[PDB]
């Protein structure tokens, strides 16, 4: 009590948790412990990686089959491998993902109940929990044969929008638009697969786009009256069609199968905060074909 | 291969030829309204183009960048005028970057002859310029122009009349001026190539 | 402004001059105090764009509710200025000063989120950064929306933004109402200089 | 817990958001970002221009035409070229906006609603921000012609009070006292065009008054009752008076169109608050000639 | 992420490239202002894992009776990230954002404490390290749980943790209702990649 | 949100406008200008007097 | 220096390129270590105009003696940059290392004075600023001339300067024999570039 106060009022505000969702700054909470430093060391020992498993371009390198494609020799040239109505032949280039299946249930005899689930590769897994991307795209196509058959596969790319047959659930390709006719690749970036030098690829293709970021809606509720959020995700395609018909001795198999891998590079991701309509949510097989699956929404209280 | 293209862009073409008869009749002459109430009294021009779409169209440019994706530029605008020494009058060439992109209130049509005159512009006085030239910054917001999908114009240009144009008096004769609008494109980027191409 | 014209050289200015500057100076230091030289900072200070929001409970609400119809006002500067250009660029901030009565039956709090610019609030989750106070112990709401954006300017009042930035999404547990004052980020900036509008003075009922 | 307190007691104040009006400074509103120190790079690339185009004097200094006065062979020397009852021949030397036009509406067959809009320019529409303004003045006189028009027009400054004739819901000059004989520009600042050696002339008027500011009031709301702010924003006004009449073969027209250009320079503006009665606001033209505006207020709640 | 075969050497990019890498920081500086490297990152910032935690009063409640069900779902970043990995390690972070009505009979506080990790609320001590707030002039209740364990890590939804590691232990005098967010404390970390589950899109009731 | 808080409890007391009396101190009045350093010059010119 | 025509537009590039500047900066890592990019610097930096300047004793010099010669010979970079320029301004820094015997019989000592250019010894005071070193004690005598001009800038080797700025003027006790090293002050700058003239290169005697 010996000299009086010469210190200034301060201006005051009551926000307790001021950015909370920040990565970076110096947290409030009390930690329930003895030591008001407390602290571990590092990973060393702890996992046997000797590479930080965390880091996004880790992660979105982390390969993943998309597509194990049926290549007979049955199969026209210039005509993008079928695949039923789904993709592969076709494969819209972005990190986002764009196949997803509909597990339908029964209800009432009067409705059903469908929900989406989506299988997503490592980089697509990633990319879903922020709201645009830019990335080089990278798949691997792999050409599983015998030494006895021969042809020649061609993967070209086609920037832009992708030619395709909304559903009332979902989205597929045109192939019609993409034969050999009304889609010449002939001034396309591309690659022939030639079955007797080669057996695999990999195709990397730089982020080309007139915009910074892509979205990340990708497929996520695309469907007939919902299918902008879809283009808006991909900036172009991949196609892959027989140059050369397949030939095979009938000592072997008049099949080839040609499986698809997909990972990104050079990764850069926009915002905290998933583009879709919902909170990012992991599909959990439930015991029975029947059983229900939890529903998650976005109420508030 | 694709110099010999962006050196072919760089070509100037006769994109239009006006005609200002000093006959001052029609919405020809219509000089800048000094006010403006109501949208149904926009501002009247003598011409407008919308770009870049509007000189990727003459020269057939369009169809030397076919098979390209995304196009990048800055437009290049001469005006060639031709008058005689009877007819006097100044114009105002002036560009509006998506300018019907925006909110109407926000137009260069839709404000005031002090607003329209403070656009980006030049101006053209009939007995002082045998031309004027013009350029127009890449006024995208994109990182390109989508060539295949031509729907991107990015700025609107226009030519008003600032005075009315002053002819000598006469119901048997006309005093002419007429112009010659050309353009083309400078600081070309053009990259990318695709089997589909801007039908048009 | 011109951009194709040579400057006029027949040049007449009346008065024997100065430093039309200096003696400019001289009067801001003895009638002002402070030189205002560029609009940008207009940018940067808070002006209210609503002396009155009001807004139901349990009810998401982006401000572009608000914000389209403040921005064609032209009331406060970020709206004023906007006129003079054709394209903005960088993020945007803004205070709610709460105004509504606190009943203690009752704990009422704020809570701010993003959103894709002009989405509705029904077509997006409720995830990422957020902020939230409570009115009772701290009246003034203050967030700020960073600049996440697919292109790097975007045209002002554009009709074609649909989700190619991101904006400011509303919330409260309790029916507010609330004055709000709004400024841009520490990056915020107009750019591309156009022509002025015209301006509003007064309306009056007359005869006839 | 080891040793105690040996800090003072600091004095508080409940302040939120304490001097958000000031422009400089630190604002404690929360970034809903990633990172805490979130932050573009500068305009380089982003905006073509060269210059910053949001500095007072690169806005105030952007051109614009307020007249386009109409000068014939009819008209009397010494006597302000007639533009109607408005301003042009007369004008008032000002930063802020002189002339307005008033559009009426129909409400009732017992009233209508008459709405003022005014046409700014770009350094007319910055002053209105501002309470007072101090600047140097500029206005380019073009007299578009031909080659065979000949006469001389004569501009000049007159300090002080502008001979006016106020009207019921506007304020407009008073031509009969601005003619040769009651209003001698003998030893008046001045220049006069001949259309024989020059078409162009820009005069430039250094900011000349016994205060150190002017207010920026205007035109808004100026008409009989009340013109005194009008008054205290200019300082004076130039005046445009043929010295020789308009001299025109027939071969020509019997015409001239005057156009006048104004913009400022030397720009400096006190206080951060319109001086009118009003918020500022921009007039948006309705879709139709009958449909109305809206009327902001000043009301608090 | 392949452990035993020799990388793919018949490798082709299309486009004559960049530094892809330059590109990529120039679009940054203009639409995004932050660079978001590593995933870790986001095991610091807090999500909310439910809007909505509605609590009896006078009872210890294990956050695990949460924790169990928000671990699965994959809401938040702590939850969709575990499920790319097998095992964590580090302690955790808990805010309690009150939302429940306070009444001037009661004083309420809310009390937070150790406990094993999967044992009850009614086999352990309410001793040891202890946090307590009163949401009346704190609505926030900021905690950390060290990372205090038998093992150097933790396997991801292990069906045989019981008590290894510590966990939190969640009371308060009157029934409550908040909003809860978490995140890892400053050594938080999950490790050892595997494959990632499928994700779950929208859900619709539809014909037949 | 990296490091915990390392910072000591601080004691307050709620006193706006704590020794508004005196002459000299720091005010915490809120400017209602522009410039947080708002301030005119000296006054000299403004006041003929010389002392 | 191009000032009237506009610039050719049809330009070509050889080879698909890079960031010229990137690849650049990467070299000069690995094989450089500095970054020179202003001619400028090396108006800053010292570089020796003669390794041997013979004066007697009690001999008030002006340095323009030594100083008219080395500009014209482009050897430094003062001399060898003033060719590229028309105007120079600002001061100028002198170095004399010292190179005479030193006899204990005697005392050696340098002076320096300031003096109008091109001014002689006979015509001008041993006044104004000076300074004085030991070259017994001190082998390096640094001195500094200001830029007192009654023009902002003078023309390069100028027929007419005559006493229009100030110069150095030398001057030592003992006759002496140094190493004369030279630079412009902080402010020594050339300005309005013209074209270059041309390079000697080695000469010999041959047949004939």
């Amino acid at each position: 009590s010996k000299p009086r106060n010469q210190q200034q009022v301060c201006p005051l505000q009551n926000v307790p948790a001021w950015g909370y969702s920040l990565y970076k700054g110096i947290d409030m909470s009390v930690p329930l412990a003895y030591d008001p430093n407390n602290e571990l060391g590092d990973l060393k020992d702890v996992f046997p990686s000797a590479v930080d498993e965390m880091a996004i371009g880790y992660v979105c390198g982390n390969p993943a089959v998309k597509h194990v494609l049926t290549w007979k020799t049955t199969d026209a040239i210039q005509k993008p491998i079928a695949n039923g109505d789904d993709w592969g032949g076709v494969i819209p280039v972005g990190m986002p993902c764009y196949s997803k299946s509909i597990r339908t249930i029964k209800i009432s005899e009067t409705e059903n109940r469908e929900t989406e689930v989506i299988d997503a590769a490592p980089c697509e897994y990633v990319a879903n929990m922020f709201s645009y991307w830019r990335a080089t795209m990278c798949y691997r196509i792999t050409v599983v044969k015998t030494a006895f058959h021969t042809g020649r596969l061609e993967i070209f790319f086609e920037p832009g929008v992708i030619p395709v047959k909304p559903t009332v659930n979902n989205i597929g390709p045109d192939q019609d638009q993409l034969t050999g006719a009304v889609a010449p690749s002939d001034n396309n970036y591309k690659y022939i697969l030639d079955l007797t030098n080669d057996t695999e690829v990999t195709i990397r293709v730089p982020f080309v786009s007139n915009k910074m970021f892509l979205k990340t809606a990708g497929i996520y509720g695309a469907n007939s009256e919902n299918n902008w959020n879809f283009h808006e995700s991909f900036s172009g395609f991949l196609c892959i069609r027989p140059v050369t018909k397949l030939m095979a001795p009938d000592t072997v198999s008049d099949n080839v199968s040609i499986v698809v891998w997909k990972w990104a590079e050079d990764v850069v991701v926009v915002e905290p905060k998933p583009l879709t309509s919902g909170p990012t949510q992991v599909y959990r097989p439930p015991p029975t074909a029947s059983a229900a699956v939890e529903v998650l929404n976005v109420e508030l209280q | 291969d694709t110099h010999s293209i962006i050196q072919f862009l760089q070509r100037p073409v006769l994109i239009d030829n006006i005609e200002i008869i000093a006959g001052t009749t029609a919405d020809a002459a219509k000089p800048l309204s000094r006010y403006v109430l109501d949208q149904q009294n926009s501002q009247k021009y003598v011409r407008s183009w919308t770009l870049p779409s509007t000189v990727l169209k003459a020269g057939g440019k369009a169809q030397k960048l076919a098979n390209f994706k995304y196009l990048r530029c800055d437009v290049q605008v001469k005006l060639v005028l031709n008058a005689n020494p009877f007819v006097a009058g100044r114009m105002y060439l002036a560009y509006s970057p998506y300018d019907d992109k925006v909110d109407t209130a926000r137009s260069v049509l839709q404000t005031s002859r002090a607003g329209v005159t403070g656009y980006p512009g030049v101006e053209l006085d009939f007995q002082l310029d045998n031309s004027v030239e013009m350029t127009i910054p890449y006024a995208s917001f994109q990182e390109a122009y989508d060539l295949v999908t031509g729907t991107e114009d990015f700025v609107q240009l226009y030519l008003f009349p600032i005075t009315p144009v002053l002819g000598p008096k006469s119901e048997s004769e006309s005093s002419k001026v007429d112009i010659s609008v050309y353009m083309w494109l400078s600081n070309i980027s053009l990259v990318i190539p695709t089997y589909r191409m801007n039908p048009d | 402004i011109n951009i194709g014209n040579k400057t006029n050289e027949n040049v007449i200015s009346f008065f024997d001059s100065t430093d039309a500057e200096t003696q400019n100076h001289d009067v801001l230091m003895k009638g002002c105090g402070e030189f205002i030289v560029n609009l940008r900072t207009l940018l940067r200070t808070f002006r209210t764009i609503t002396d009155n929001w009001i807004l139901q409970a349990n009810t998401k609400t982006p401000i572009t509710d608000l914000t389209n119809t403040t921005d064609a006002q032209g009331r406060d500067y970020m709206s004023y200025l906007s006129y003079l250009y054709r394209f903005y660029r960088g993020g945007r901030r803004y205070k709610f000063f709460n105004t509504t009565p606190l009943k203690q039956s009752q704990t009422c709090y704020i809570r701010s989120f993003l959103m894709p610019r002009n989405y509705s609030a029904d077509e997006i989750n409720v995830d990422g950064p957020s902020h939230i106070t409570y009115p009772v112990i701290n009246p003034v709401h203050e967030v700020e929306v960073p600049f996440y954006s697919q292109y790097r300017k975007i045209p002002i009042a554009s009709t074609s933004d649909k989700g190619y930035d991101s904006s400011l999404m509303y919330f409260s547990n309790t029916s507010t109402t609330q004055i709000v004052a709004r400024a841009g980020n520490d990056d915020f900036t107009f750019g591309w200089m156009i022509g002025p509008p015209q301006l509003q003075g007064e309306t009056r009922s007359v005869v006839p």
